[PDB]
């Protein structure tokens, strides 16, 4: 909306979750690149696909509801509410792959780039190494297999279940 | 909140030596980069969990687990099974997920004293140095040693029943049923 | 006051108490985030919501009385005084979650946050973090309030311990 | 992505002290530089890789390397090869990567007590300071800042054998039958 | 072909990929050095050196197919056919120089600048590479210096790299 | 381009605790704001050749550094320098390009461990702050603040001695030694 | 005596140019540009062999002197023993003491000096000399007092330098 | 008084401090806007308004008191006694504003354009600006004025911002 | 009204602004094109449709409050209510054109000369032109009209801003 909600929230976010939201967002602005999360939400404002629904909608999604209770005067309820009736602007696959990189730790991420140097040539996050995958046309909300078996293949299964889950319920 | 509550109460009353046993009894399902860093009932609890091992739905092999290091008080306070019932489900073909093999080396180091352990440990000076034969070592160490160097393993046994000779026959007896199940 | 007060002060504190110092002033400097001490007093300097009596007062929620005898030249009963009879920059609830949160040990904070694994992330856990840190996360989530204590108390109890939940308790009925 | 699974888990089994002993086996083609900020054995594989020393047609140091630290259940395991053949490859001439030097040095460190570490420790006060008598460090460390001080040379053993001489006997002779080796 | 593919092409790269792309057409600016991507673009399209098959070149040669498979409406088998059968745009020295560029690391090439000052007189191996050329040092078809520097720095896997494709060569 | 390549394998041999050593010792010739951004050796040796200190035939400041540092095999193998002559040529007056003061210091430094480092770090809080009492400073950046406060130079050393009395004993000697030495 | 500037101008460092712009202050508006600042000097005919070489030997660079100058140390020491025509003892005494403090006690002196400087004269990540350079617009340390500055370095606990100070004012 | 103590004054004023003269004198050469300080001056010589006094007036404003020492041989203390006892050609005004922009950094002044750019173009003002930039862009559509302070202070209270608000309560209690 | 008023008008006037208030006249002078702004405004006054609310309302389609009131002595709501009260001297479509080009910035004008050079001449444009030059060459080639905007619409929306797309098509169903 205002400039004054946009400011707010760029100055309550820290650095991971402004990394989190760019990533949510990278799809809605797949032909422009922002380089700060104040650029992005002046895109999405200019464009037109930013209301305070969609607002709300974003926060939520970064798991920030002191933001919603605070700025927005909303509950999570209301939110709930409004992404099961209305359609969400973020797709399953970005919120799956959000879900997925939460879990890991920093010592299994090393064993995952290591299991894919081959295809392949340094403080990497597993947001960077599944963007890193999509530049490469090698993951896609379609082709899920090779994470699928380089997470089974590094002793996790709970995020192979997550996977199935996603499959089945699409 | 219900699960995680009861499987730290679980986790709090074991002491040291018993999680050393559930560290060996699990072997085949932690390798020995993640075994190390554990040092409670919390750190391998997680671990199970992270390959879907244990959780609410399936509890069989935590049950497992602690019937396996005789504590029955556990199972019938803070999982609500009885003995009779575990012993019928370990019966079962196929039901029991650890190999007999490691349950039989856990029972034959439970059958080994103090001073049966020394013999042990001089017994087999030939084949093991001295640094792995050091006095804190206990008898589950040496089969771990063992079983690295491929001398004691399931086709070979010779060097157990050749050491184990010199000490007890009951011993012998376990290792025969064990050979005869198979 | 002047910068130099300020800059003694920071180079005169461990970094134990430096997190203790940035929970504490959460809610006076609330619509930003300071990185370090240095730049958390000077945006309260430039607020103008600091002066002597708020250092003075921030020195002794802290319990660095040393400082305050050799640096802002005051002892305790007067400053007491003063909180007794002027309204407190930090509220209650801020100095009961240090209060608690520096009568637990390693082998504990582990356990809470053990026990509340699902509501969190397994990255989000991975490092060492004391209670500060657990309750920064929770508040973030809108679990913990100033008015809703419920869930801390109950995750107190369910780790065996008592005294916190009857000062716990002694607290809501401050209220 | 066969190779690279298989060195996975080939990195899996592996703990901080068989890190440590294949460290220091390995220090003829890997600097100190490079030694210093390694942590886990997959940046060991990457660093031996890029040496064109390990590959997919190449892996004749690697099963040296876990053959030396005796460690033969990964060799049955994860790479199919027995004993025999190794040992039959290793007695022929020229295919020896690692100098008989360093795996005697290693055999030596194996063959080391606590109590009879300290003495070691004792017996070297002469040339080197207080600060590496320090419980923290083993022989291996001892064993490299000699070799920093040009006093444990491949030419110079001297004062290797002078140290032994009041802890044991079967270390002078490991120490003979090396020098017979060569 | 149009204008909007190419400033979509200029709008969706990195600047690192926008470097490297700049680097790789080096022999097709002869007539002037572009100061930036797109305008390198227009003086390819206006001297007819510009094509549907030249941008997939391009866009294959950096490793961006999702702009492939996106925007032009290709795949790798139908760029590799393409490559198979009609002729290059860039030799495959340059595509060779990237390839090592791409693999050494920030230590590796500080190591290597401090042993090459001693010839000449921060700077990625691009800039170095270029700064060679520029002195008569380096060429397609001698490449002593390289592979003596490469092997003195203990990375013996790049110096295999250029042993084959200088056997390529005959 | 023989003697950058020498000069490079020279530096792919020293990690960094050697590195912060020798850039204590080379606070002389390097001020802190050149010194601050260095984190390798090959910085440092840039320096060195700024300031024509080490090049192609004068290489006696580079054999001093390594020399005093006490690793003695990369002089023999790279420089080509044994422990005799540099024994010789250091004792000579007016061949020294390193205070002797420095020398004591760090040799000082040599010979304290972390309890020592701690009773250090206690006994000399009463005109330094606990900020910079940190645990990451070493002995060698307390001797650094030590002189930036101007309480320890080479005609200030009564501080130093009151406080080395409580820890040790020999450490007195070494500086009678020192004061012998002027 | 024309191209050789040009390779001393390229064989140089940012760091070392704002130094020598530094000292060059002294001897009308210094250029932004150091070729330029070079250009204006030899135009002046202040320029010569001697005053560029003690200039070079200033900022520590003897590798320049003797890969391009083809100067030694000893011929510069004496050339500057005969006469400092160039630079004083005040800019060298500020280049000194700016060379020996880290970014922990510049970014503390920015903080201290905070008190009576804009925010936006200050700005944030500079150097010493720039400091430097700010005060002496302001016109409150000049080579007859240096109390301010001392005081300044003496509450940041460097007593050292504040030695040095003193040593350079009883050197008169 | 001259032209070549005008174009000494010239060459040496850096281009920080070129913006916040030509700011200072727009009120009174309100006839023509020039666009270099040389021709300003000249303007000001011509007109009668430009003397020694109003030339040490100008330079202490800017806070350059070397080249008043240098140039004019006047020091800190004569050109305070002078501007006391003389009617200032620069208003109190211009000159607040000129230290409001003197307290603020890079940190602020994107808030600022950020926050502002709404009611003022957004093209208007893309190019990087300063706030004195920033200043004349609002009083081009007379929003804020030496007598009306009410927006300034809502825009500097926005961004969590009170001593400098403090101050413009000062210069309104001063009147 | 008299010509002193107009060449101080004239004068205070910045050259940004100058192509701005040349572009604003080109329907009421459309008989011979101005060379410059003084010879404009004597034509326009001379054929008698330019007086002082003429001269109001172009000084307010500039957003210069500031020489309204301090020249012409009038304030925002006298000339808006003028505006309202009279038939309007400048077409809604020409203000509408100004608004567009006022907020659009220069990296995309540089994106809008780019994508439709290929339309117009291939090196016509090249010289750094805003969007009002862009908006004249167009209506050159007679390819924007008043009753004609689709193509306008399709070239904002390929730049990806469609606010001002919606503004488009707002004047179009509005009038």
């Amino acid at each position: 909306m205002s400039a004054e909600v946009i400011h707010q929230v760029e100055e309550a976010l820290d650095t991971d979750e402004k990394e989190m939201l760019l990533f949510l967002c990278r799809d809605v602005a797949i032909d422009v690149v922002p380089p700060n999360v104040r650029d992005l939400l002046d895109i999405l404002r200019e464009r037109g696909k930013l209301s305070v629904g969609d607002l709300a909608e974003l926060l939520y999604r970064v798991r920030r509801f002191d933001l919603l209770k605070r700025i927005l005067k909303m509950d999570r309820k209301a939110v709930e509410t409004h992404l099961l009736r209305n359609p969400h602007l973020v797709s399953d696959y970005r919120v799956l792959m959000a879900e997925i990189g939460e879990d890991l730790d920093k010592s299994d991420v090393s064993s995952l780039i290591f299991l894919m140097k081959d295809y392949m040539g340094k403080e990497k996050s597993f947001l960077d190494l599944v963007v890193e995958l999509e530049k490469l046309n090698l993951v896609a909300p379609d082709q899920l297999d090779l994470l699928e078996k380089c997470l089974k293949n590094i002793h996790r299964i709970d995020l192979k279940t997550k996977i199935q889950k996603y499959k089945q319920s699409v | 909140m219900d699960f995680s509550r009861n499987l730290y109460d679980i986790g709090e009353q074991l002491d040291s030596e018993d999680l050393a046993s559930l560290k060996f009894l699990s072997l085949d399902y932690i390798p020995q980069r993640k075994q190390e860093p554990i040092k409670d009932a919390l750190m391998l609890f997680q671990r199970l969990q992270e390959k879907r091992m244990l959780e609410e739905s399936n509890l069989s092999f935590l049950k497992e687990l602690l019937f396996r290091i005789n504590r029955l008080d556990l199972l019938i306070t803070y999982l609500n099974t009885r003995k009779e019932e575990m012993e019928r489900e370990l019966q079962t073909p196929g039901r029991a997920q650890i190999s007999a093999y490691r349950v039989m080396l856990y029972q034959i180091s439970e059958e080994v004293s103090r001073s049966e352990l020394r013999s042990f440990k001089g017994g087999l000076q030939e084949e093991i140095s001295k640094c792995k034969l050091d006095d804190d070592m206990n008898l589950l160490d040496i089969f771990i040693e063992m079983e690295k160097r491929v001398i004691l393993g399931e086709g070979k046994l010779d060097i157990l029943k050749r050491v184990c000779a010199q000490i007890n026959k009951s011993l012998l007896k376990i290792i025969n049923d064990y050979e005869e199940f198979s």
